DNA sequence: GCATCCGTGAGTAGAGAAGCACAATTTAACACTTTTGTCAAG
DNA sequence: CTTGACAAAAGTGTTAAATTGTGCTATACTGGGAGCCGTCACGGATGC
């Protein structure tokens, strides 16, 4: 199937960023009946929650980095295999 | 924007977005702006 | 620029990385009040103050010029998150 | 869609 | 009745409900029509509904009868004396009992309550509601000098003694949150309600002391 | 200075009054000062004259005359009280007993009409507002084309705006013609046969056309009466209804029949006759006589609708943005309109008055209520979109808002069903409506303004004037004509040479409908006036405007509304002749009544002894404060003992110079990039300017206060504040309000108020904290009013109106308002908006030492310095040759008219600059000063460019030179000369009202919202910057990920966190980790308030909790 | 827990009176001469919680310590007065009505 | 429903369509109680089934429901969430923001591609809460509340005060957004230069990627507060580091105007 | 297939018009103890 | 540190005026009122 971008954009799983896009009404209504449960993939439903998005330093490939000197990483290295 | 592989976890749908949207007011508007409205 | 931006956007393979490991890092530096840095005397980052040069509050300052000298470990699931923030307060106490 | 000419016509019966 | 608070569908039901009242209460031995009788509660209950319908903030319907004869005469010296009545020419033809305060506090009450979505300008992008502040949640500047209050009177009372302390936090209300009374501290402790006032007032007056050789709680009294 | 004037072209005629759109409506329709026995059947009176009589069907209230009283108040008081200048108005009405036969007769007070200052606005409220002239679609009937189906056309019969319904007639395609009415289609020939049509009558009428009367005789109906034809329309209008003959009839009559409910108007009616070639004996579609319905324009709307269809020559389409097919309705009419629909509803209150309670002693002063035609009336005045805060930021400015053209409004349009045909400029607008002046953006092509000799007729159509020509010979006859008579004539250009008043030009330029022809000079039928007519007030105030594009041209007529007055304020050194008409018809300045000698001149006002021999003194208006907060003041240019005639000068206005329109500077001008600082548009000036106070600008500010009533006890306006020490109060009088010339800063006080404390227990912190200093707290705390950041001045007027004054309205609870006027000196300064006529602008990014500024060979420095590379783009000649021009007239000593297509040519300016060539270089000469060094280079490099012919001496060089506007100039910095000859001269530059001091606004923490807790918007409220969608998006391309999250939570509207986050910062700490916006809680609870569940769930679908357990019931 | 879905479902009439603090019996709001709520309306204290933190509508109690506690005189729920924000009221239809999104 | 300054009540459109509606409910209670005949009923219980829908959806079936005196429209809940006006993308979706402010721009020719020119009088204020820390660490004033109250008065703010403001303002950077933020370089983050004056200075090259000039053009300013924001902004968006179009990959920030010309 | 009505959407900032009688309920003015708080006495 | 006793502060029970709620007016009166308008394209359904 081929379609617009605005059908396309109000026919996406996420009813968050439906609802905030266009026929609100419409889209809260289907939501509603069908029992939605909008699991927070995309960044428009992030932002309505006030939550990091998914992407930049809130991907989760960068997110749980960790940082570490050598001094602390050796003392934590030396006290737990010794 | 940094001629080099992109880094994962960068928004390309909100740049793409973007790169689209910003050069349309300069379309003369099936020609112009109303011809990329329709595609 | 930043000094040493394209060193620094050269050791992460995802240009979001290097901001997470320097803002981590800032917040370590700013929670033990610079006592954990990895920098030398001399190469302290500096402001100039009408009283005397003093040493650069910025903690992100702090945390970039850090990680050019290569004397920070950075990685995923690198130590594990209690233990790291208790033993850094023994070691630097605040 | 009116209703106030609704009611008039129930009145009227 | 159209005009004045109610829906035209409105002023209906209500009619009809003086129209079945009229019907339990006419009595067709004195010979009179319905529509006679039945006029009479049909606009009985048409006047009730709007004084007590057509506001939002709801005003008894004697201060409605009162505001309505305010108008009323208002509007009859308007158009004698050819412009906008004062509050004392208003006054002085109410009547016994009204001056030019009564009828200022009258025209008071008497004022509608505004709509927070009013729009200002031509473009429909701005309402009242934009620019009225909250005043009831504290700002980020009130709660935390209260902040830097608390933790620098918990310092100042660390100062005092082991009990000192502890009776101005609590007759202060300082830990349950209620100032307590000598006697409800003579329980606590188990002591006279001379002693507490006595003691009382001595931490009071060494946390003087220490307030005027360090100065670190004036600024707070604003 | 002399001046020297250009142009060829003479003008047979003035300007006409530029406010005679204003004036001369609004006074035909109050009517105030003819007779009542003598007014004519238009304006409020034809307002009484339709709503009376009113009968109740034995009772009838009759109208027979009306008078305004004296206005209350003065102008001036009612500006000071707030009050609106406005005159009583008295109706002498009769009440007639049909039954008993006695007529009473008393005069009734029907409230107060607001009046018209001499300048032509009107004071609402003690604010001074202008009605702006809408336009429209003008009332009569159309035949426009059908766009679905070709070769098939629709007549529209549209009547006065809210005055009956509009009309289509359509030929179906079933050949039966088809009325619709209130969006409900029925066949024409059901109601042509309720208004007495047979069947002969309409073959016999509209018989000779073809296939088309055919369809109009469906004989099921034409046999049918037309007494149950009209019960049986009455039925297709409103299906249900009972069909009974007496609701039927007033309702058919009320909708075609009634003029009291149908208003075709008196333009509706001319074009209707004038189209349909009839005569329409009133305003309406139809008449009821003799208890039946008459015919007035549906036969020959048919008659011309079948001929057009036909295709006779005779019949032509419609267009509908023709200025012949579009009419203005003035304040005149607009007050008008309002004024009848209150009077309508007073109307209707005194039927229903007058049919119940006494009716045998009833007088009109009981049955009239004049409440509903004031309501109507205060609502036209204050919440109309006509009605508009005057902009009053100089005289120009409150002379082009009373000549605007808006096509907005009610009854107009909005920008939605606005499209390119409305807004764009038609052929008709020539002479008529400003083509280039137009407010870009989306307001271009619905608000115009009118041109300079254009003029609204009595129907509303903008009349523009013409020259008669005849026999080759241009006559001084001049002929204002609309639209559609100039359509008629082949009208020349103003520009066509004459010999005398013969055509000269074998070859004249001349418009046929708008079309550009070539003709002979016995085929010119008339002429224009002059090349001004074709432009408004603004932009006939542009000199070269030949030489700029259009584009630009719009953006300067705009920019000299915004121009600000200046204290040295100076005419330009060329200008179009407008000036002077603009200052004197803006009656900004004061001028002598007649001949006379000035007996006391002073700052406050004059005295002239006239040759009648009265004392007429006049009061000068100093230092006020205009709508947008520029100071207005009138100068005394006159002096004790001196001799005056007639319309002479006395006083100079606002942004005027000896009765020339000033608004702004003659500077020298360098046309040369300079380090960067005139990048993109920025402008570099000389700190030469602020020395001698070119460019600075007085301006005032007003602040409020009041005292109310409250239920702890009423605000006290007082000196007594608590808590504050002498310093804060130094400034305060023993009042509590501040000095008079005291100088305020932003947090001084400027008028002390204590307010009553809610009773409130305060905090057990508190507590302890007043128990260990023994200081009881007090009932009063501070609500003074204090000068916002950014402000302050000199207090140069307190005012202070109390409860019980003569005149002053206060609202209920308030006991006394104080309002405090503070004025600052504001000198040009970084990132103030400079202009010229030309639509350059620019903000000053830069102001350099005398020293730093280039300078001639002299040793005279340049004023500003512009970039050259923003003219190539715009197109906008014009400067530069006011430059070149101004240049020679700075070495003259002469200032240039010359108007507008028709004034100094180059070959004109290059001879002025060989004039002013032998001031600039035959001074040095006499001095014993050859050609510089420095001079020689630059001339060494113009021959390589090709600017200076080789093998001249320099002086002939440099002569060659200026004749191209260009000199040597040197650099200031290094004394070296610019290694090419720049073009320098003297250019006029307005400062406009945009100024970096009042919208520079920074915030840390403010005012919240009351329902969203987000930060309030505007530098008035202290609000934050608005983050809206495209910036999120910013952030989230940028991967930003924290960024976004803090201004989305921890600056906007987490309570708890915007909390934290000050609290942490004040410490030294880093903010905290944010959480839920309080948005988000409003939606879900909003969600839930329309029946839907919303919940927020965990990994494990759980629900979690974000009320923090606030609103689960145990 | 943290908040990682968002589900929306049509609420249950049960459901509507789970959420309500109590009914909303009449259409006043505030008093004309006090200008507080009036009981049993849209502005209620009783339903919808203190205008004043830790304070019940009659005054008999004005502290924290009392937080969870209902006045006996007042019926006002000793608390913050946040939970005005959050907390709901309903009204008891005389007869069931149909919601307009689910018709047009 | 609060009172405002002046005195006056200012009530959402929301009570008046609730009280319609309890209105409406409770006299078809009052009308069933009294047995009312049909007619009665049906009109009264075809008013509750408007009112319902009136509250929820104002307009969308038959006439919307205004307010006496007025042709206003009552804003339903719909309303409230739908629409650009609306919760969506009025309150969620973008917000008004704390620690912001707005100025005029001029052209900083002198400037370095990561430096803006910052006006003192705007940074005290964006910078306030770092600014009374910074006041009480030095011995400009006691603690935090007495240094607010010194910046509260323009004339009792010492020259000590502008010093710590540098010192506060010391690597930190800021973000410059120019309306309408058509791409992401329409926000960037400088290092502000605090200069005399309203205005902000802003660098040649950025300009046109801000599609910014200088004949009135105004800019908003931002601070990131954290070292997550401090950071993001100093390594993802500050203007040094975004020289090339993400659009195209060719040179955004770039010679231009005079610089061309005199090249 | 097709023609029609309804519903949806259409850039971002900033600045800006009954009395009256009577009962029923509430408020406010009193008195009253009763209670804390306080300054003498050891 | 306890009297202790003592006045102010606060609580409390009546009683009055004041405010508020409710009922009732008997010639006959019996279906409203304002609008009515210059956009355009797009689905989507609803029937033909
Ligand atoms: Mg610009
Ligand atoms: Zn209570």
């Amino acid at each position: 199937l081929l379609m617009g971008v605005t059908k396309s954009a109000l026919s996406t799983k996420s009813w968050l960023s439906a609802a905030s896009f266009q026929n609100t009404t419409h889209v809260l209504t289907e939501a509603a009946i069908a029992g939605k449960k909008d699991e927070l993939i995309g960044l428009k439903e992030n932002v309505i929650l006030g939550r990091l998005i998914p992407a930049g330093t809130g991907s989760d490939f960068v997110r749980f980095t960790q940082v570490v000197d050598q001094k602390t990483l050796k003392a934590i290295e030396e006290a737990r295999k010794e | 924007s940094m001629a080099r592989p992109v880094s994962i976890g960068e928004a390309v749908g909100i740049v793409a977005a973007q790169s689209i949207g910003e050069p349309g007011t300069q379309l003369t508007m099936t020609q112009g702006l109303p011809r990329v409205i329709e595609l | 620029a930043e000094p040493g931006i394209d060193k620094l956007f050269g050791m992460v393979d995802s240009k979001y990385r290097l901001t997470v490991v320097v803002a981590k890092r800032a917040q370590q530096l700013l929670r033990h009040g610079f006592k954990n840095t990895v920098l030398e005397p001399e190469e302290r980052p500096k402001m100039q103050t009408l009283e005397g040069l003093f040493d650069d509050p910025n903690a992100v300052t702090w945390a970039m010029k850090e990680l050019l000298t290569g004397r920070l470990v950075f990685g995923e699931n690198l130590v594990p998150e209690d233990r790291l923030q208790k033993e850094m307060e023994r070691l630097y106490p605040v | 869609s009116d209703p106030v000419r609704q009611y008039l016509h129930e009145i009227g019966q | 009745y159209t005009g004045r608070g109610l829906s035209f569908l409105d002023l209906i039901q209500e009619g009809n409900q003086g129209l079945i009242r009229a019907v339990e209460k006419f009595e067709y031995k004195r010979r009179f029509k319905f529509s006679t009788y039945a006029t009479w509660w049909i606009r009985q209950a048409i006047n009730r509904a709007i004084a007590d319908q057509a506001r939002t903030i709801r005003i008894p319907v004697h201060m409605v009868e009162t505001i309505n004869k305010l108008s009323r005469t208002a509007r009859q010296l308007q158009q004698e004396l050819g412009r906008e009545p004062t509050y004392e020419e208003i006054a002085e033809a109410m009547g016994p009992g009204w001056d030019a305060k009564r009828v200022e506090e009258t025209l008071k009450i008497a004022q509608e309550p505004v709509s927070l979505e009013t729009p200002i300008g031509d473009e429909k992008d701005s309402f009242y509601g934009d620019f009225i502040p909250d005043e009831h949640l504290p700002s980020p500047v009130d709660a935390a000098t209260q902040s830097l209050l608390s933790e620098e009177l918990e310092k100042a009372l660390s100062k005092l003694s082991e009990r000192e302390a502890m009776v101005l936090k609590l007759r202060k209300g300082l830990i349950d949150g209620r100032e307590h009374t000598l006697e409800e501290v003579g329980a606590f402790f188990g002591v006279t309600r001379e002693r507490i006032r006595q003691i009382e007032n001595k931490a009071l007056r060494k946390l003087k002391y220490h307030e005027s050789r360090t100065r670190k709680l004036r600024d707070f009294l604003d | 200075m002399e001046i020297k004037r250009f142009g060829r072209i003479r003008e047979v005629i003035p300007l006409p009054p530029l406010t005679e759109i204003q004036v001369e409506s609004y006074r035909r329709a109050l009517q105030a000062d003819v007779p009542p026995e003598k007014r004519e059947n238009v304006g409020i009176q034809a307002a009484f004259r339709e709503t009376f009589p009113i009968e109740e069907e034995g009772l009838v209230l009759d109208f027979l005359e009306y008078r305004l009283g004296e206005p209350p108040f003065p102008q001036d008081e009612c500006r000071e009280k707030d009050l609106t200048y406005q005159a009583p108005l008295y109706a002498r009405l009769q009440l007639i007993h049909k039954d008993t036969g006695l007529i009473k007769e008393d005069e009734v007070f029907l409230g107060h009409i607001p009046l018209m200052t001499e300048d032509g606005s009107f004071i609402i409220n003690g604010a001074d507002r202008v009605i702006v002239s809408q336009i429209h679609r003008s009332p009569g009937v159309y035949f426009t084309p059908d766009p679905a189906r070709p070769g098939r056309y629709i007549a529209s019969i549209i009547p006065l705006p809210k005055r009956g319904p509009w009309i289509d007639l359509e030929v179906e395609p079933n050949g039966v013609v088809s009325m619709k009415v209130n969006k409900r289609k029925f066949p024409l020939v059901l109601l042509l046969r309720v208004l007495g049509y047979d069947q002969e009558t309409l073959a016999r009428e509209l018989g000779a056309y073809g296939e088309l009367v055919q369809g109009l005789m469906d004989e099921s109906v034409f046999a049918m009466r037309p007494e149950e034809a009209l019960i049986r329309l009455f039925t297709l209008l409103r299906p249900g209804d009972p069909p009974k003959r007496d609701k039927a009839v007033a309702y058919v009559y009320g909708l075609i029949a009634d003029p009291r409910r149908y208003d075709l108007g008196e333009a509706g009616r001319y074009k209707a006759e004038e189209k349909l070639g009839i005569r329409l004996s009133g305003r309406t579609l139809a008449r009821f006589e003799d208890g039946e319905f008459k015919d007035e324009v549906f036969l020959p709307t048919l008659r011309y609708l079948f001929a057009l269809t036909a295709g006779v020559p005779g019949h032509e389409v419609d267009d509908i943005d023709h200025l012949g097919n579009r009419r203005i309705r003035t304040v005149g009419e607009l007050m008008t309109d309002q004024f009848r629909v209150g009077l309508a509803r007073l109307a209707r209150g005194v039927r229903e008055r007058m049919l119940m309670g006494s009716e045998d002693s009833l007088t009109p002063a009981k049955l009239v209520n004049s409440r509903p035609l004031e309501a109507a009336i205060r609502e036209f005045f204050s919440r109309s979109q006509l009605s508009q805060f005057k902009d009053e930021t100089n005289p120009l400015s409150s002379l082009r808002h009373k000549r605007r053209i808006s096509a907005l409004g009610p009854g107009g349009l909005t920008r939605e069903r606005a499209g390119f045909d409305v807004r764009d400029v038609h052929r008709t607008h020539y002479g008529r409506i400003c083509p280039v002046e137009t407010p870009e953006g989306a307001n271009i092509g619905l608000i115009t303004s009118l041109a300079a000799y254009a003029r609204v007729d009595e129907l509303g159509f903008i009349r523009t004037p013409y020259r008669r020509v005849v026999g080759g010979v241009v006559t001084d006859e001049v002929v204002y004509m609309t639209a559609t008579e100039e359509d008629r004539y082949t009208i020349a250009q103003a520009n066509t040479p004459l010999e005398g008043n013969r055509i000269a030009a074998e070859r004249v330029v001349a418009r046929r409908k708008g079309e550009p022809v070539i003709v002979s000079p016995e085929e010119v039928e008339f002429m224009d006036v002059s090349p001004k007519q074709v432009f408004s007030v603004n932009t006939n105030l542009i000199p070269f405007l030949e030489h700029d594009d259009a584009n630009r041209a719009l953006m300067g007529s705009n920019m000299q509304t915004q121009a600000v007055p200046l204290i040295r304020a100076q005419a330009p050194v060329v200008m179009t002749g407008l000036e002077e008409r603009v200052v004197r018809d803006s009656l900004a300045a004061l001028y002598a009544e007649e001949d006379g000698e000035v007996a006391k001149v002073d700052g406050n006002r004059i005295v002239v002894r006239y040759e009648d021999g009265r004392l007429v003194e006049y009061p000068l208006r100093r230092f006020y404060r205009s709508n947008q907060g520029t100071a207005l003041d009138q100068r005394p240019r006159v002096v004790v003992g001196q001799r005056v005639r007639k319309g002479d000068l006395l006083a100079d206005g606002p942004a005027s110079e000896n009765g020339f329109l000033a608004l702004g500077q003659n500077v020298l001008v360098a046309i040369m990039p300079f380090d960067g600082y005139n990048f993109e548009d920025a402008i570099v000036i000389s700190e030469e300017l602020l020395k001698r106070d070119f460019y600075t600008s007085i301006h005032i500010e007003r602040y409020e206060i009041e005292a109310r009533d409250t239920k702890l006890g009423p605000e006290r306006i007082t000196r007594d504040i608590p808590h504050l020490s002498e310093a804060a109060l130094r400034d305060l009088d023993e009042e509590g309000v501040v000095r008079i010339g005291a100088e305020v800063k932003p947090g001084d006080i400027l008028v002390g108020r204590t307010s009553f404390k809610g009773e409130s227990e305060p905090t057990p912190e508190e507590r302890l904290l007043r128990s260990i200093f023994g200081e009881k707290a007090r009932d009063v705390k501070d609500t003074s009013l204090r000068v916002p950041p950014g402000e302050g001045g000199i207090v140069v007027r307190t005012v202070r109106l109390r409860r019980g004054d003569p005149g002053v309205e206060l609202k209920p609870g308030v006991r006394e308002v104080v309002r405090v006027y503070v004025a600052q000196k504001r000198k040009l300064q970084v990132g103030d908006k400079l202009a010229n006529r030309h639509g350059n602008k620019g903000v000053v990014a830069k102001i350099l030492p005398v020293e730093d500024m280039p300078h001639l060979p002299d040793g005279t420095p340049v004023d500003v310095i512009l970039n050259p590379l923003g003219v190539p783009s715009r197109m906008n000649l014009g400067q530069i040759l006011e430059t070149h021009l101004g240049l020679a007239g700075y070495f003259l000593g002469q200032r240039y008219i010359s108007p507008i297509f028709d004034g100094a040519k180059e070959p004109e300016i290059k001879e002025l600059l060989a004039q002013a060539f032998e001031v600039y270089f035959g001074k040095r000469k006499g001095e014993g000063f050859g050609v510089d060094k420095r001079e020689v280079e630059v001339l060494r490099r113009a021959e390589k460019l090709g600017l200076v012919t080789p093998g001249k001496t320099p002086e002939e060089q440099l002569k060659e030179l200026f004749l191209q506007g260009k000199v040597v100039l040197y650099d200031g910095r290094t004394g070296e000369p610019i290694e090419g000859p720049i073009v320098v001269g003297q250019m006029f530059i307005m400062k406009l009202y945009h100024m970096v001091e009042d919208k520079m606004h920074a915030r840390s923490t403010g005012p919240y919202s009351l329902i969203t807790q987000q930060p309030l918007g505007g530098k008035a409220q202290f609000g934050g910057q608005r983050f809206g969608e495209m910036e999120v998006w910013a952030l989230e391309a940028y991967g930003a990920a924290h960024t976004l999250q803090e201004m989305l939570t921890l600056k906007s509207d987490d309570i708890e966190g915007r909390n934290a986050a000050y609290e942490a910062i004040i410490k030294g700490e880093d903010v905290p980790e944010p959480s839920v916006p309080e948005s988000f809680r409003v939606l879900v609870k909003e969600l839930q308030a329309l029946a839907l569940d919303v919940q927020t769930l965990d990994e494990k679908d759980n629900p979690v909790d974000i009320f923090e357990g606030l609103a689960s019931k145990r | 827990k943290e908040v990682r879905k968002v589900r929306i479902a049509l609420a249950s009439p049960e459901k509507i009176r789970s959420w309500s603090y109590g009914e909303v019996e009449k259409p006043e709001t505030i008093n004309y001469r006090t200008l507080k709520p009036e009981r049993d309306g849209l502005f209620d204290e009783r339903i919808f919680g203190p205008i004043k933190d830790y304070e019940c509508a009659c005054g008999k109690y004005k502290r924290q310590r009392f937080e969870g506690k209902v006045c006996e005189r007042c019926g006002v729920e000793v608390t913050k007065s946040i939970v005005r924000r959050y907390r709901m009221g309903h009204i008891e239809l005389a007869t069931p009505a149909a919601h307009i999104w689910f018709v047009k | 429903m609060v009172q405002v300054d002046g005195g006056r009540f200012a009530t959402s459109d929301l009570n008046d369509l609730y009280r319609r509606l309890i209105n409406r409910n409770n006299r078809l209670k009052k009308l069933l109680a009294q047995g009312a005949p049909e007619i009665i009923i049906r009109n009264e219980k075809r008013m509750l089934q408007e009112a319902v829908d009136a509250l929820l959806d104002n307009g969308r079936r038959g006439a919307p429901v205004t307010n006496p005196g007025s042709d206003r429209p009552l804003r339903s809940l719909t309303d409230i969430l739908s629409g650009k006006q609306g919760r969506f993308r009025q309150n969620l979706l973008g917000k008004r923001v704390d620690y912001s402010g707005r100025s005029v721009i001029v052209v900083g020719p002198q400037l370095k591609l990561h430096q803006c020119g910052l006006p003192k009088r705007m940074a005290l204020e964006l910078f306030k809460p770092f600014l009374l820390k910074k006041m009480e660490e030095k011995g400009i004033a006691p603690n935090v509340k007495a240094a607010r109250r010194m910046l509260e008065r323009q004339r009792d703010i010492k020259d000590e005060v502008w010093d710590a403001l540098e010192e506060v303002i010391h690597g930190k950077v800021v973000l410059l957004n120019r309306a309408p933020t058509l791409h992401r370089l329409g926000i960037q983050a400088f290092q502000p230069v605090l200069v005399e004056g309203q205005s902000i200075q802003l660098h040649p090259l950025v300009c046109e990627a801000f599609n910014a000039d200088f004949d009135g053009d105004q800019m908003a300013v931002h601070v990131p507060l954290s070292s997550f924001a401090q950071a993001e902004a100093r390594i993802q968006m500050l203007s040094a580091h975004n020289l090339l179009s993400p659009a195209s990959g060719e040179p955004l920030a770039k010679p231009s105007r005079d610089i061309i010309l005199g090249l």
